[PDB]
């Protein structure tokens, strides 16, 4: 009697013990928790600051890189000036070398020129060194020459004629042969600048052949680097397979824990059983699975009700249903004593075909072998897929048989099959761990499927610049082509004028000696007339200057005509300096624009080198700061997570310690009330 | 003895009393479910908002990063554009300066020039005057000297006399020589006629060459500035179709991440014995025959139902949800041997080649009584063609208002029953039912996400395609403007080259054209040389002939050769003055005339110079102003352009990061109320547990009391 009270008691005493130790620990736990939460709070502020640091260097970082990148504007711009400024100033040095020869052969032109008038003047001043009787005198000797010669004054006079024309057909051969040299000189400085434009030209074309060199070394750089992404993207979604593996067994995991929850709901009803009358419990542990053949095979048929209940009565159900809507427990089925009676009276042995029935492999007691012949119903158990299928296709009867490894046909003929090959798995904390390792590879393949995204688009860039680059290269050789075609028609139509030249030459070396002759058979003309002079001398004691009114006149009139002619040579060389005076002029004025262009380049450069100077600093600068503060955030990361290992540890623990006391609590509620009615029973029996 | 009787009511009574406490508790109970239920739906709404808030940040961050570059690179080309301007600006500044300084010594030169013409044309109000005196006493001279040697040779030719005549000699050299100079006459008849012809030659051909001269190149220069302008639109065109194919395979591949996280989460779900029967089903498919598509998947993807009863669907569904229909028995049976090292569990195939025992079924819906009463097909929308294995599934599954009525309509006809909030009841005596939380079979609802995401991949599919298509045909068209191109460039090469060859022709037929007109113009001079010197002679010898043919004696002639030498000394001393004035007037005048020529002959060729880059300076200030009027309106356009985009995409992402804050922080809030509410709940249920267990204990007791 008092035995059981006194159990009771030091069973209460033990309770007690534990529940001031659980409560000792639940108390460490959370001043545990409490300072855990604090640091956390540090932790979190810590890391808000980092991250408004970070951003704050992020900003900075890329107003500085915007700042560079308008500074690759104005560098191309800046390049593209100083380009211009070259190009001018080898065109000034073309200029002053061209112009410079201009200029010695004018200044060597206009020497001669002044040579040759000098020697004129000296000529025409040694040249610009007759009476009444003598005229009556002189009237006689002339009738006496005249009678003589009069033969040879007319062949005289025939030669001078004939002097003239030739004169006349060797100026005009000279002015022909002067414009042919002045087509010449014109056509070969046309030659000259045409030269100058093609060497432009072909300098401009050797750039633009080595920078789409460059261009197409840069493309194929980038389509490798394509290949190098797209391979390592390959790499990482075998990889990103791999680890989806370990993600499904997480899952499975995951899938242990709805088991448990399943199991979970069975000490749920086994606490309705403790509080409702004459419940059996779970099938599972009343079926017989020894001998191991078709062991496996009933559970898959009965699989439906292989994890439903057994309980007294419907009601009993309803209520139960009840209760479960009321503390939020679960869902099941239930299976009524109550109204198992529909089906009990099939208990035939018909033929088996020497084949085992569903209810000779199991253990029983008669309410339990009732409820089990009434779920399985026509179950029927074979030992082939071709025995299965000869006993069942054949035959015009349809039911639930299955095979001895699993594989059924329903009884509506659905034909089923399959088995799996368990694999019991635990470790869910090193799955944590997996898992996280897993998501970080997934966020780093991530970043780099960006990273290959942009490079595509950068490679997609250089594709159109590399195609815009061909096309201006097209067109450059098109131009190339047209300025060979012009070199080519200028070499011809200077070829064809040296041609027609040294014909007119040739020409002019036949006139020449025609006229040597002419003056030949002139000299012979004037000795012959010098001889008449003479033999008239016998009577004489003058005729040459005499008739000075017409031959020394006529000579001072074509001394006067070729001193008007090497004056108006000096004043062609006189323009020829002028224009010389105007092209240096020009040049000068040249040289000032390019001292001006030159004084510009040098301040552009200077300043583009200081902006560069002071954004290196600021980025070099900006560098050390993030880096420094992306230690300090490493750092602050990995005091985090330790924290939240922490933190997780704590609440596990807390979580263990809240189900100890739980656990206690029930016991004393299932142990001191269970004290207090013994006690209630005791005083009522004293009462007797 | 009936204390006995007593305590066992006053039990009773407690027991009541206990009740009335437990109604109590469950209605609070009821109360805080209601809440925790809105808390719950609340919940999962900002779940599945913060889940499309992070993927759209991520997403559309992509897509902010590449609409900022897009925005910076347009920022600089109107940055290029601007630099453009600015570089034609002093370029035309240049121009304008080099067009005042220019045209300041234009003008300098111009009146120096003008200065001299006028000079010159007093000069020649004086050269002229010069001139008609100079050109007068020169044919004097003719006149005069000449004729003074033609009158010495004819006294010298009177000189000789013979009484015993020459002359007939002299007349025989009169025709013969004349004669001599018909033939000459001829060579002038064969050389005029010669030279008249060569000149007719010449004008034929100097006609074909100007005809040649004159169109065709113009407008093929514009049609291939309208080729270039066309294929400069489809390369624009080209760009913007590759950046929108950028973005959509962008998207795409965002939506087949999300569908693929979608599948994980609905295979998180189902019994792993199935669901590896499900992926082991699957690629048997895609390795075996299945040309005639066989397969027809899961029983859910083919029917939908309506959402007020779905849950009973889902509940009377369970594992049926995952039946698969094939073709052809055979088939199955096949694929099921095929699963030969069977790494996989359950998976079932219903036949429709042999499809049959799905019985007719008739529902009793005709008579009264049954409204509570719903038939299950009449909720589902499906395939007609599958009628009769969806009445194998959801049919005979019949919906009831009542759990008893149920039953006994489950006695009167078998068919399963169930209630609107899933009380599902067995027609063979079996019963079933329990508490159901928000989770369910998400497999139908994640049926539509799995069908969203096919439409998608579909979708992205066609836009590739589509975008491959692009960008052949602008491949095509490049090509095409390509050749169009050269082929433009190669017909005016012909044409150039063959104008060139024209030119050199036409100034070497030019050339050789003005040689034979100076030929001419000889022969011409020439052939009147040769008529006066027959003039001459008819007149001289002719006349002498004529005049002794009717002496020895030269009175008269004696008389007129007096005369000829006073003349000759008179035309001696008339020239010697003419010469002399002439000379004077030369020496004074025409020195500085040919001075000016020669100044105006550089100064002309210098002004023709700058005359010619005044032009060309002026033509292109004009293209130039025309050109930086466009890039300025164009830039003005883009730098608009730009500036909204920028503001919308600001505006945008301000958006998304307060939504994204305002979500965690209500995330959070209801994290901690959901907590509470589970504390109170846990704490309500063990209340309610305890209360259970002492009316157990209580009716125990009474039990016993009452035994006795």
């Amino acid at each position: 009697q008092q035995k059981e009270e006194l159990t009771d008691k030091l069973s209460a005493l033990n309770s007690e013990i534990s529940s001031l130790k659980g409560k000792i620990n639940n108390e460490m736990k959370s001043l545990q928790r409490s300072k855990s939460s604090f640091v956390k709070e540090s932790a979190v502020i810590s890391k808000q600051k980092s991250k408004l640091d970070y951003i704050f260097k992020d900003k900075e970082k890329l107003v500085s890189d915007l700042r560079l990148i308008k500074v690759p504007q104005q560098a191309a711009g800046k390049r593209i000036s100083h380009i211009e400024k070259r190009i001018e100033s080898l065109q000034k040095d073309l200029q002053r070398q061209k112009t410079y020869v201009e200029r010695f052969e004018t200044q060597l032109k206009v020497v001669t020129r002044s040579k040759e008038a000098f020697e004129e003047e000296i000529k025409q001043s040694a040249r610009n060194y007759l009476n009444e009787n003598d005229l009556k005198t002189y009237n006689c000797l002339h009738e006496k020459y005249l009678t003589e010669g009069g033969s040879i004054l007319e062949e005289k006079i025939a030669v001078l004629n004939n002097d003239k024309r030739e004169i006349q057909e060797e100026l005009e051969r000279f002015n022909k042969r002067a414009d042919i040299s002045k087509r010449r000189i014109t056509e070969e400085l046309s030659i000259t600048g045409e030269k100058l434009d093609t060497q432009l030209n072909d300098l401009r074309v050797s750039l633009n052949e080595k920078n789409a060199l460059h261009t197409e070394r840069l493309h194929e750089l980038k389509k490798l680097q394509s290949d190098i992404e797209s391979a390592n993207n390959q790499e990482y979604d075998l990889n990103f397979k791999l680890r989806e593996t370990l993600v499904k067994i997480d899952d499975l995991s995951a899938n242990q824990r709805e088991t448990m929850k399943e199991r979970k709901l069975r000490e749920n009803i086994a606490m309705l059983k403790r509080f409702f009358p004459g419940v059996k419990g779970l099938v599972h542990d009343l079926c017989h699975p020894k001998k191991e053949k078709y062991g496996l095979a009933v559970s898959t048929i009965l699989g439906k009700n292989f994890d439903s209940v057994i309980v007294e009565n419907l009601t009993v159900a309803q209520e139960c249903i009840a209760f479960l809507k009321k503390q939020r427990a679960g869902t099941a089925s239930f299976i009524p004593l109550d109204t198992i009676e529909t089906e009990l009276p099939t208990l035939s042995l018909p033929d088996s075909q020497d084949y085992i029935l569903s209810i000779n492999a199991i253990d029983y007691e008669p309410e339990y072998e009732k409820a089990m012949q009434y779920v399985c119903g026509d179950s029927i158990i074979c030992n082939t897929l071709n025995i299965a299928k000869d006993l069942k296709w054949k035959k015009g009867i349809r039911g639930k048989l299955v095979t001895i490894e699993g594989a059924l046909i329903h009884k509506a003929g659905l034909m089923t099959g399959g088995i799996s090959g368990d694999a019991n798995n635990r470790w869910d904390k090193e799955e944590y761990q997996s898992l996280m390792s897993l998501k970080d590879k997934l966020l780093i393949q991530i970043d780099e499927l960006s990273n290959g995204q942009r490079s595509n688009s950068i490679r997609a860039r250089e594709v159109e610049n590399s195609v815009s680059l061909l096309n201006s290269d097209i067109a450059n050789l098109r131009t190339q082509v047209t300025q060979q075609k012009r070199s080519l028609d200028e070499n011809r139509l200077e070829i064809k004028y040296h041609n027609d030249l040294i014909e007119k030459e040739i020409q002019p070396k036949i006139t020449e000696l025609k006229k040597k002759l002419d003056d030949l058979e002139n000299t012979k003309d004037n000795l012959v007339k010098e001889k008449e002079a003479l033999q008239n001398n016998i009577f004489k004691e003058g005729f040459t200057i005499k008739e000075y009114e017409n031959h020394s006149g006529e000579l001072m009139r074509q001394q006067s005509k070729e001193l008007q002619q090497l004056q108006k040579q000096i004043l062609t060389v006189e323009n020829k300096l002028q224009f010389e005076t105007d092209r240096l002029s020009t040049t000068q004025r040249r040289y000032e624009k390019a001292q001006k262009d030159l004084e510009n380049a040098q301040v552009e450069m200077k300043s583009l080198e200081e902006q560069e100077y002071a954004i290196e600093m600021k980025i070099g600068s900006i560098e050390s700061k993030l880096e420094e503060h992306k230690n300090h955030l490493d750092e602050l990361q990995k005091k985090f997570v330790t924290k939240q290992s922490e933190l997780n540890s704590s609440e596990d623990i807390l979580e263990d310690m809240n189900s100890n006391l739980q656990v206690l609590k029930r016991e004393r509620d299932g142990i001191k009330e269970d004290i207090e009615k013994f006690d209630l029973e005791r005083v009522t029996a004293l009462k007797n | 003895d009936r204390e006995l009787n007593e305590v066992i009511n006053q039990m009773e009574r407690l027991d009541g009393d206990y009740n009335n406490t437990v109604y109590s508790s469950e209605q609070y109970i009821q109360e805080l479910d209601k809440r925790e239920d809105m808390i719950d739906q609340v919940s999962k709404k900002l779940s599945s908002i913060e889940a499309s808030l992070k993927i759209k940040n991520a997403t559309d961050l992509q897509q902010a990063k590449l609409r900022e570059s897009e925005i910076s690179q347009k920022l600089t080309n109107v940055n290029v554009k601007i630099k453009d301007v600015q570089q034609q600006i002093e370029s035309n500044e240049e121009q304008r300066n080099l067009d005042s300084a220019t045209l300041k010594e234009i003008k300098s030169i111009i009146e120096q020039r003008k200065q001299k013409l006028s000079k010159i044309l007093p000069r020649y109000q004086e050269l002229t005057k010069e001139e008609a005196m100079y050109k007068l006493q020169l044919a004097s001279l003719q006149q005069k000297q000449r004729d003074l040697i033609l009158k010495k040779g004819e006294y010298a030719r009177f000189k000789s006399k013979d009484e015993r005549w020459i002359h007939s000699e002299i007349e025989e050299l009169k025709s013969s020589i004349q004669n001599l100079n018909e033939l000459e006459s001829q060579l002038q008849m064969d050389r005029t006629s010669l030279r008249k012809q060569y000149s007719a030659i010449d004008e034929e051909i100097e006609e074909l060459i100007d005809s040649i001269n004159g169109g065709q190149l113009e407008d093929f220069d514009s049609e291939l500035i309208h080729l270039k302008q066309k294929l400069s639109e489809s390369l624009d065109t080209r760009k913007e179709l590759w950046r929108k194919e950028q973005k959509l395979q962008t998207v795409l591949e965002t939506l087949l991440s999300d569908v693929n996280q979608n599948q994980r989460n609905v295979n998180e779900t189902m019994s792993r014995s199935l669901a590896n029967g499900i992926i082991n089903v699957k690629e048997i498919t895609e390795k075996l025959k299945i040309s005639p598509e066989s397969v027809f998947g899961t029983l859910g993807e083919l029917i939908k139902v309506n959402d007020k009863y779905k849950t009973c669907a889902e509940v009377i569904g369970g594992n049926s949800l995952f039946h698969i229909v094939v073709d052809t028995e055979e088939t199955a049976t096949l694929i099921m041997n095929e699963l030969y090292r069977m790494k996989g569990g359950r998976v079932t195939f219903i036949p429709l080649n042999r499809l049959s025992l799905d019985s007719d079924v008739k529902f009793p819906s005709n008579t009264t009584t049954q409204i509570q009463f719903t038939p299950l097909i009449k909720k589902i929308k499906y395939e007609p063609r599958f009628e009769k294995a969806v009445k194998h599934v959801f049919g005979k599954t019949i919906v009831v208002k009542d759990l008893g009525q149920g039953l006994k309509l489950a006695k009167k006809h078998k068919l399963n029953a169930i209630t609107l909030d899933g009380d599902r009841a067995d027609k063979r005596g079996v019963l079933t039912g329990g508490y159901l939380d928000q989770h369910k079979r998400t497999r139908l609802e994640s049926l539509k996400n799995l069908n969203e995401s096919r439409s998608q991949h579909k979708k992205i599919l066609e836009e590739l395609d589509f975008v491959r298509n692009e960008l052949n045909d602008i491949d095509t068209k490049i090509d095409q403007v390509n050749g169009n191109i050269r082929k433009v460039s190669n017909d005016r090469e012909s044409v150039l080259t063959n104008i060139e060859v024209y030119r050199t022709s036409l100034n070497t037929k030019k050339n050789e054209k003005l040689i034979l007109e100076e030929s001419l113009n000889a022969i011409i001079l020439k052939l009147e040389k040769l008529n006066t010197n027959r003039t001459f002679a008819q007149e001289k010898l002719n006349t002498f002939e004529n005049d002794l043919l009717q002496s020895e004696l030269s009175k008269e002639e004696k008389e007129r050769l007096e005369s000829l030498t006073k003349e000759i000394s008179a035309a001696h001393n008339k020239l010697n003055i003419t010469s002399d004035a002439l000379e004077g007037i030369t020496t004074t005048i025409d020195s500085l005339n040919a001075e000016l020529e020669s100044k105006l002959i550089p100064q002309e060729n210098d002004l023709e110079s700058k005359m010619s880059e005044v032009g060309d300076a002026f033509i292109f200030g004009l293209q130039d102003e025309l050109k930086e009027l466009q890039l300025e309106k164009e830039s003005v356009e883009k730098q608009h352009e730009n500036a909204v985009l920028e503001l919308g995409t600001v505006q945008r992402e301000i958006e998304s990061l307060i939504a994204e804050e305002t979500n965690n922080k209500k995330l959070l809030e209801k994290a901690n109320n959901q907590q509470r509410l589970l504390l109170k709940k846990l704490d309500n249920f063990q209340k309610s547990v305890e209360k259970t267990m002492i009316k157990k204990t209580t009716l125990v007791t009474r039990r016993e009391e009452l035994q006795q």
